[PDB]
RNA sequence: AGCCAGGAUGUUGGCUUAGAAGCAGCCAUCAUUUAAAGAAAGCGUAAUAGCUCACUGGUCGAGUCGGCCUGCGCGGAAGAU
């Protein structure tokens, strides 16, 4: 949260190597290079493992490559592995299709490493949950 | 609680009637019990306001004429063909 | 250029004319000829035609004879009483309409 | 109405002379003297001016507003004085004055040599950029007009002449 | 389009729209389209406007058709000589005098109300004009 | 600009005035909704 | 009605997805932080957008907004000696 001159976020998944045909140079055109982005990404997120899909802010301006550190990921990912089905969306509205508990989605959406919006848990607890309901899911809570 | 003011009609017949409309009025009757039937006119700009509101006729209406408060209500509102507007009333004595 | 020339669209099919048939007659050369009155447009020798009944094509075809009296005159428009017959047309019921519509080509451009 | 009953404010070192409808205002920077329409009755009181109608006219309130508007953008023209800066765009675009004249070439064939009327100065500090200025709002707008109206600006690239407060929307050259 | 299925005879006289209509308010729904106009309306003119209307809302609430032709209109064909009988019948119209309710609406808002009937009466010969459920 | 009998506000940034005798559509956003002879 | 600002978070919204991060597509149209800000308004990008709007704060300080009934007018309205 500071200006714009190249602030970008886009990716595919953590665990792929950041190969041409699903990203590549449609990434964009920054003239930071492509290669280096496997050097301080693989320095933090592969350390221990790589599950889900990560975006990240640019940040330069004047000296050679990207200066950012990385953030957490969204709230999306997270409703694939440890949630339940990946993509099933169908006909949303026509049937149940899925469903989510008060359980789940609780202990992971405070994954997080420090981002948030107001000061209260209770709050934190049913904004992540936002995401969830967008595909036609029930609520069990 | 709904005040109207009105007065005895002088004239009778449609030729008094289409008289009234033109002024911004028009006539009406008042019957049931013992007492017999009196002709009335009454404001056209006044009473349209009124009958807006669904209260006008399903609650009980109180007719001022000659200083007389008299409580009716509302039976038949025969409206114009196309234009929002009135051509006579009958009111029932309760 | 070659190519676009080479190109052979017409992309307009419009009614020229439409009429409805009623009290059929009988012709030796043509075997039928059924009374017309145009309600639309102008009825054309040439220009093929769509028969259709209850708003499905009972049958297809091109006009070969437009005959109103003796007259055998090669356009009739709309509201004037006109004739018309045509060849493989077996049945002629009443009630079903003729459309007659007009062919042009559009042209084509290479890009 | 609303503009009129509003009070307009002479500064220090305005007079303002009032023979009969034509009034006269002068300050430090030149002199103007307009016509009123004999619709509006103008009150000379104090430091300020006001405005209003008179009895008889149909038009009324709505002609006093405009008296109010014309004067009082006198008050600023005699003192502050307007400024319109009128910058060229594209190639082969160049802009210069000598003397009253101003010398401008828009890509045509010939020279176009435009006369400023009235006391109206102006001055090339870029050759892209012409800055006019005057004590008139009138003349100042007026003359503006007169350099755009020799080339008015497509809008695929944005040449030409153009105002500092404008904007030029463009547009695509569709395809093929 | 609106026409009889069966009728008693085949041709009607030409008659007049004189005198006043009857249905001055909307009995089946809520809000309607009324006639300010005098006239008639063809077949073709009021499944034009059922389509308008029908359209702009897709598929929800109901319409009721409160006119119905019911009346033979003959014409006489070009290059015929007056007389020799009466003509064909083109197609079917209903006489309209001022107050009749063209068409009527139910179970949708008063703003899409105002959008339907607008759309459908640019599509009728005569002036049309809004109307609400009045009680009693 | 177009120029037909029946003139409307198409858009939010158009205006209507009356000039001469003939009421106009001025629109600064959108050329397009320019209008005569309303 | 002008003018000085803000214009967000779940959220780059899951998605029959090459690419979508609002838009011809998909669907519900729910849900945090907040003075107020829509999975939504658009001139419209190679994707980030650049920008402006609904909505809201400050400034200014008294009328303002548009339906109904109705008089007289306006455009629509171009022909040949």
């Amino acid at each position: 949260a500071k200006k714009v001159q190249a602030y970008v976020k886009l990716q595919v998944a953590a665990g792929m190597a950041n190969p041409s045909p699903p990203v590549g140079p449609a990434l964009g055109q920054q003239g930071v290079n492509i290669m280096e982005f496997c050097k301080a990404f693989n320095a933090k997120t592969d350390s221990i493992e790589k599950g889900l899909p990560i975006p990240v802010v640019i940040t330069v301006y004047a000296d050679r490559s990207f200066t950012f550190v990385t953030k957490t990921p969204p709230a999306a990912v997270l409703l694939k592995k440890a949630a339940g089905i990946k993509s099933g969306s169908g006909k949303p509205n026509k049937d149940k299709v899925g469903k989510i508990s008060r359980a789940q989605l609780q202990e992971i959406a405070q994954t997080k490493a420090a981002d948030m919006t107001g000061a209260d848990i209770e709050a934190m607890t049913r904004s992540i949950e936002g995401t969830a309901r967008s595909m036609g899911l029930v609520v069990e809570d | 609680m709904f005040t109207i003011n009105a007065e005895v009609r002088k004239e009778q017949g449609k030729g008094a009637s289409r008289r009234l409309r033109a002024a911004n009025k028009f006539p009406a009757i008042i019957y049931g019990g013992k007492e017999a039937p009196l002709a009335i006119e009454l404001d056209h700009d006044k009473v349209m306001n009124m009958q807006a509101k669904a209260e006008f006729y399903s609650e009980v209406l109180t007719i001022v004429v000659d200083g007389k408060e008299i409580k009716v209500k509302a039976q038949d509102v025969q409206r114009h063909p196309y234009k929002p507007k009135l051509q006579h009333i009958d009111f029932v004595r309760a | 250029a070659a190519m676009s020339g080479m190109l052979s669209p017409e992309l307009k099919q419009q009614i020229i004319g439409l009429a409805e048939v009623r009290d059929v007659f009988k012709s030796p050369k043509f075997g039928a000829i059924a009374g017309c009155m145009v309600t639309e447009g102008v009825v054309k020798r040439h220009n093929p035609i769509r028969v259709l009944r209850d708003n499905v094509v009972i049958y297809e075809g091109e006009l070969e004879s437009l005959r109103r009296f003796k007259d055998d005159v090669n356009e009739v428009r709309n509201g004037m009483e006109c004739g018309i017959g045509v060849k493989n047309y077996n049945d002629v019921r009443t009630g079903d309409v003729i459309e007659v519509f007009e062919i042009i080509e559009i042209q084509r451009t290479i890009a | 109405s609303r503009v009129a009953k509003a009070p307009v404010v002479v500064p220090a070192g305005v007079d303002v002379k009032i023979n009969g409808q034509v009034i006269t205002i002068k300050g430090k920077n030149g002199e103007l003297t307009r016509t009123l329409n004999d619709a509006v009755e103008v009150k000379h009181a104090d430091n300020t001016l006001t405005f209003g109608p008179r009895d008889g006219y149909a038009d009324g309130w709505a002609q006093a507003g405009t008296a109010r508007a014309l004067l009082n953008s006198m008050v600023i023209g005699v003192t502050e004085g307007f400024t319109k800066k009128l910058q060229l765009v594209g190639v082969g675009y160049r802009a210069a004055v000598k003397g009253n004249v101003i010398n401008l070439s828009l890509g045509f064939s010939h020279p176009v040599d435009h006369q400023l009327p009235a006391g109206i100065t102006a001055e090339c500090p870029t050759q892209t950029e012409i800055v006019l200025k005057g004590a008139d709002k009138q003349v100042i707008g007026q003359v503006a007009a007169d350099l755009r109206a020799y080339r008015r600006p497509e809008p695929y690239k944005g040449k030409g002449v153009r105002y500092a407060d404008e904007v030029v929307r463009t547009k695509e050259a569709k395809k093929k | 389009m609106l026409q009889p299925k069966r009728t008693k005879f085949r041709k009607m006289h030409k008659g007049r729209n004189r005198g006043l209509a009857q249905g001055t308010d909307v009995s089946f729904g809520s809000f309607g389209l009324k006639a300010v106009g005098r006239g008639r309306l063809t077949a073709r003119q009021i499944e034009a406007a059922r389509r308008a209307m029908t359209r702009a809302v897709k598929r929800q609430g109901k319409i009721w058709i409160r006119v119905f032709p019911d009346k033979p209109i003959t014409e006489k064909p070009l290059a015929v000589r007056m007389g020799k009988g009466k003509g064909n019948v083109e197609y079917w119209v209903a006489l309209i005098q001022p107050g009749k309710v063209l068409y009527e609406m139910d179970g949708v808002p008063e703003e899409l109300a105002r959008e339907a009937f607008k759309l459908a009466a640019a599509k009728l010969p005569i002036k049309t004009t809004f109307v609400t459920k009045t009680v009693m | 600009m177009k120029v037909r009998a029946s003139v409307k506000k198409l858009c939010r940034n158009c205006k209507i005035v009356k000039r001469d005798g003939v009421i106009r559509v001025i629109c600064s956003a959108e050329p397009k909704h320019k209008q005569r002879q309303g």
